[PDB]
């Protein structure tokens, strides 16, 4: 139920110094809470802080941290259930 | 109409439609029961007697089994859960 | 372990036995609290019926019917009617005081009514996880109070409320959007600050 | 002006399918209307409206001979004028 997260977002936006970051970190907290129940939400847009991570990167939604880095190649037998 | 008004006068006449050869139209599955209980038996219903004892009214209901589920008679075994 | 009281705060808010407040604007008749719960024998089946109060307004009639040990009492328009009489009339005692009617329905079950809209059923430790309805099971644990009639916990009060609807052919309450200013404070910020 | 679902419960009117027939009850106002499958209408007015009702069903007085009162307040004998 998104009521507590609503109260949290209003408080964060009014009180903190930079309302942009606080809003985009409160929506993200709610989205993480929802995705902890199986429901993935696509809330990022050009008006809602879509992550601009470095040039050699790209934004995803259901990533695979099993093989993202390449220490995993150095330790292949190592479990990656994630 | 002659039945219904006669029913409203306090003496409901039973089984006049056996050989009338005309029957009221009703949704598929249900038959025109003369003096059916207004208190249905929907699958998701709390079993609260003595609180659903209104006056009987003529109308059509499911067969002897086949509890209601959103206006569609289904056998009592297949009552769907809701969440 | 002390006593415990439900409460129908206002016109669409409920306060369960374990101190959980929630919002459920019904229109039909619901099971406020009952003892015919699970494999228990059970004795009483208090019911509350709303009329014209999905939107809390100045019509908002309510009527409670108590089906305790046979005969059933009912409270309406600031009056108590004993439609059918309790078989152990030694227990029944409708004491009236102040602006309230206090009904003593036995030893552990009592009811307090303020003649208009506030209704509060009071239990002693006799029941202690033997009841259910719109007031939860009264077991000290506040998390599991929204167990619907299907013995499952619902995350939304309206679902858990419609689960207790007595007549399964009347209207389910709609999932109203979540906003602070319900109806008339919607765009009247002046009135919003006034009521605040 | 807008199509609504069914059952409906606003404003003290309860509109629901009972016994397969659409029903519109207003017991606060003391009336119950009903429509069956073929399209017949049926209105069950209360008793508080005795000698008070005034419509196409005639006034609700026990007499059955003066039931053609027009809106002008004058009894007629041709059903179409009434
Ligand atoms: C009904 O009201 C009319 C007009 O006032 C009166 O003439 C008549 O006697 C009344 N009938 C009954 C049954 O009260
Ligand atoms: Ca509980
Ligand atoms: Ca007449």
């Amino acid at each position: 139920s998104p009521l507590p997260y609503l109260r949290n977002c209003r408080y964060d936006v009014c009180s903190c110094s930079d309302g942009r970051e606080c809003l985009c970190g409160a929506l993200a907290s709610y989205a993480a809470a929802c995705a902890g129940r199986g429901v993935r939400v696509a809330w990022r847009e050009p008006g809602r802080c879509e992550l601009n991570c470095p040039k050699g990167q790209v934004y995803l939604q259901c990533g695979t941290p099993c093989n993202l880095t390449c220490r995993s190649l150095s330790y292949p037998d190592e479990e990656c259930n994630e | 109409e002659y039945a219904r008004t006669c029913a409203q006068e306090g003496m409901v006449l039973y089984g006049w439609t056996d050989h009338s050869a005309c029957s009221p139209v009703c949704p598929a599955g249900m038959e025109y029961r003369q003096c059916v209980s207004p208190c249905a038996r929907t699958c998701q219903s709390l079993h609260i007697n003595e609180m659903c004892q209104e006056r009987c009214v003529d109308g059509c209901s499911c067969p002897e089994g086949q509890l209601l589920d959103e206006g569609l008679c289904v056998e009592s075994t297949e009552c769907p859960c809701v969440h | 372990v002390c006593d415990a009281t439900c409460s129908t705060i206002g016109m669409a808010h409920y306060l369960t036995f374990d101190g959980l407040k929630y919002l459920f604007p019904g229109e039909c008749q619901y099971v406020l609290v009952q003892d015919y719960c699970g494999s228990n024998p059970g004795t009483f089946r208090i019911l509350v019926g709303n009329k014209g109060c999905s939107h809390p307004s100045v019509k908002c009639k309510k009527r409670v019917t108590i089906l305790v040990e046979g005969g059933e009492i009912e409270l309406f328009d600031g009056e108590v009617n004993v439609k059918r009489p309790m078989k152990d009339e030694t227990h029944f005692e409708v004491v009236e005081s102040g602006r309230y009617i206090i009904l003593l329905l036995g030893k552990a079950l009592s009811v307090v009514w303020d003649r208009h809209l506030s209704i509060s059923v009071v239990l002693k430790q006799t029941y202690q996880e033997k009841v259910c309805g719109l007031c939860g099971n009264f077991d000290g644990i506040q998390n599991n109070d929204l167990t619907s009639s299907n013995l499952q916990v619902e995350e939304d009060p309206v679902d858990f409320g419609n689960s207790w609807k007595v007549s399964s052919q009347c209207a389910d309450t709609r999932k109203v959007p979540l906003d602070s200013s319900p109806a008339t404070c919607h765009n009247n910020i002046m009135k919003q600050t006034m009521v605040d | 002006d807008q199509r609504v679902s069914m059952p409906y419960a606003s404003k003290g009117l309860y509109l629901e399918t009972e016994a397969g027939y659409y029903k519109l009850s207003g017991e606060a106002y003391g009336f119950v209307a009903r429509i069956d499958g073929s399209g017949n209408f049926q209105v069950l007015l209360s008793d508080r409206y005795f000698n008070k009702t005034c419509g196409l069903c005639g006034n609700f007085n026990i007499f059955a001979e003066d039931d053609f009162m027009t809106q002008e307040g004058t009894l007629t004998s041709d059903p179409y004028d009434f």
